[PDB]
């Protein structure tokens, strides 16, 4: 088939799920890509379908701050999704490395994140699993680009129509509406931007507990705050944005487009 | 268990799986 003809593998970049990621090159073009190789003799009928939901969505999304999918290929034994190569590692690791970001940096990172989210939403796509692990950095340089990945959890919404699309995502990043098993829509990803922006600033999330139940109780209640001495020095504006992102009521929450106009994003 | 210090809080930052 068409993949083993046109591309040529090199080093493993990642493991996780049944999915091995490896650097590759189109032998005509000379152009490097990231290839997500999925073992398929290990995978059911509907989970060949769940994976083709994923391709179909990556294809709807052309953005500077979204990992572009360049071509999906079903060979007998394996599937290859062919992504933009992005070497900067996870934002997660970069936060850990640097402990926290400057407001200047956080502002420049979340800006790119929100722009992507905005685009995702206008295309009727809700990520549902935003977190610094699903955010890849272009290079490690102290400002470089940030792109979204793992639409493996991503849903299609018709308009601002809310609905129960089920209970999925990462515990820390879950919205109050999702935990309550209420209907939900685009805003569940601005909650995640809340968590992420908070992390981006001070090195730890606004909600945590080793006992999962206590965690889900913290989220529902919207029980975060700004501990001293770290938040003592952080602009009232920054806090404000986080407060409008971590609003419990989805309707009263800030939207991606709103968040991009907020003073801590556009100054001068 | 976390102290009441920035650096102790910063250990709450853990990778988390989906579901």
């Amino acid at each position: 088939t068409r993949f083993t003809e046109e591309y040529q593998l090199f080093e493993e970049l990642g493991k996780g799920a049944f999915s091995v990621v490896r650097r590759c090159v189109k032998v005509l073009a000379g152009q490097e890509y990231a290839a997500k190789i999925i073992n398929t003799k290990k995978l059911s009928a509907r989970d060949h379908q769940k994976l083709e939901r994923e391709a179909r969505i990556c294809r709807l999304l052309k953005h500077p701050n979204i990992v572009r999918l360049h071509d999906s290929i079903s060979e007998e034994g394996h599937h290859y999704l062919i992504f933009d190569l992005v070497t900067g590692g996870e934002l997660f690791e970069d936060i850990v490395a640097r402990e926290y970001y400057s407001e200047a940096d956080a502002s420049h990172c979340i800006q790119q994140i929100l722009e992507a989210v905005l685009h995702c939403h206008q295309m009727g796509v809700v990520h549902r699993n935003l977190k610094p692990e699903n955010l890849l950095l272009a290079s490690k340089l102290k400002g470089a680009a940030v792109k979204l990945a793992d639409f493996g959890l991503a849903i299609e919404v018709e308009g601002e129509q809310q609905a129960w699309f089920g209970f999925a995502g990462t515990p820390g990043y879950l919205s109050p509406e999702v935990l309550r098993k209420d209907p939900y829509g685009k805003p569940v990803d601005l909650w995640a931007c809340g968590v992420i922006l908070y992390i981006l600033l001070v090195g730890y999330p606004p909600f945590w507990d080793e006992d999962q139940h206590r965690l889900y109780k913290q989220i529902k209640a919207g029980a975060y705050d700004f501990p001293s001495p770290e938040w003592d020095t952080v602009t009232p504006e920054a806090k404000d944005l986080i407060n409008k992102m971590l609003t419990i009521n989805p309707s009263k929450r800030i939207t991606a487009a709103e968040a991009l106009k907020h003073p801590w994003i556009s100054h001068r | 268990r976390t102290l009441d210090s920035h650096a102790s809080r910063m250990t709450q930052l853990k990778k988390q799986a989906a579901l």
